[PDB]
């Protein structure tokens, strides 16, 4: 790990290592790499907080690989849920 | 294990470009831009930097930040607005 | 620059401002002075 | 800080009931950090 991390450039190659069969869109990958590593929450003297997560939005035409990418994401990360709007999912997004 | 920081030495770069891109905006008729844009700045160059392992965030990492906002901002407005953006924050 | 001057009495802290927020809500009842109620009154008719 | 402390109930032989409690509205534009002291009057209220 520590090795790795010397080499000057490790976040170019971390942005073409992220969904690795879809073709071009850097732009999201980049985003993507963001959000897969995130940031530091933060509480001053308990009275105020800063979320430290990034959120990413897709707004893309039908035909564009959007799901591939939120397919990725699943097989990579470590704590990672699916949940859909209009289909059938295992999960909902209402408690009960 | 990695959560890294701040020192301030970095902090007369950031002051001056929000305070361009809210007199930017304005003018232009667009959007607002509110605090919550340089608080994504940071937070990204908080990403930027964790990849190298780091131990201090550089002003590498949040040039690189930079351009995410800055590109979203730009390419989420109508065309006029956009050609007129893309030519006057093209110094980041 | 707040856990510094929090310990030179200018602040109060988060526990010890509800505790004394609930304390004065469940001690005291003020009932205004009539000195003072003609004054609320004239006010309230100018503003109209 | 007004807000916290509330008026004084008052409770009429009339049956009728005049209430002490104070109410207010935070309009405005985006991203003036409003909601932030919602948030944090969430924090420091006893019952909120
Ligand atoms: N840029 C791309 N590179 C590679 N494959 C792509 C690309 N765009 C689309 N595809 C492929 O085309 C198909 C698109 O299906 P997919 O459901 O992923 O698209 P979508 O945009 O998520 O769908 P929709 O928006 O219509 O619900 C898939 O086989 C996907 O792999
Ligand atoms: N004057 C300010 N001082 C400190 N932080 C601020 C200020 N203005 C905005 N912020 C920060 O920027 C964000 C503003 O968004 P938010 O509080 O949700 O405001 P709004 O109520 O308008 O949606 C918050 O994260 C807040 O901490
Ligand atoms: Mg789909
Ligand atoms: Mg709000």
């Amino acid at each position: 790990f520590r090795k790795i991390s010397r080499d000057r450039g490790i976040i170019d190659k971390i942005i073409s290592s992220m969904a690795p069969s879809i073709y071009g869109h850097r732009d999201i990958k980049t985003a993507v790499a963001c959000s897969l590593f995130g940031g530091v929450p933060k509480n001053v003297n308990g009275k105020h907080s800063i979320r430290g997560d990034i959120n990413v939005l897709l707004l893309g035409d039908p035909g564009t690989a959007k799901s591939q990418i939120l397919k990725y994401v699943e097989k990579t990360a470590h704590r990672a849920v699916f949940a859909t709007g209009q289909g059938a999912s295992a999960v909902g997004l209402t408690a009960s | 294990k990695i959560y890294p920081k701040l020192h301030q030495m970095d902090m007369d770069k950031v002051s001056r470009v929000y305070a361009d891109l809210r007199r930017e905006s304005i003018s232009t008729g667009s959007f607002p831009i509110t605090v919550r844009h340089l608080e994504s700045i940071l937070r990204i160059a908080e990403s930027f930097a964790k990849m190298r392992l780091s131990e201090f965030v550089s002003s590498y990492d949040l040039d690189r930040a930079i351009k995410v906002v800055v590109d979203s901002f730009v390419d989420a407005q109508k065309v006029s607005v956009r050609r007129q953006l893309r030519r006057s924050f093209a110094i980041y | 620059m707040q856990n510094q001057q929090e310990e030179n009495g200018s602040e109060i802290s988060i526990e010890k401002m509800k505790r004394y927020i609930t304390y004065c809500r469940l001690k005291c009842a003020p009932r205004l002075s009539p000195q003072a109620a003609e004054k609320l009154s004239s006010n309230f008719v100018t503003i109209r | 800080v007004c807000l916290l402390m509330g008026g004084s109930k008052k409770i009429l032989p009339d049956g009728m009931r005049l209430r002490g409690d104070i109410n207010v509205l935070l309009l405005g534009d985006p991203g003036t950090a409003k909601s932030q002291l919602l948030k944090f009057v969430e924090k420091v209220s006893p019952i909120a």
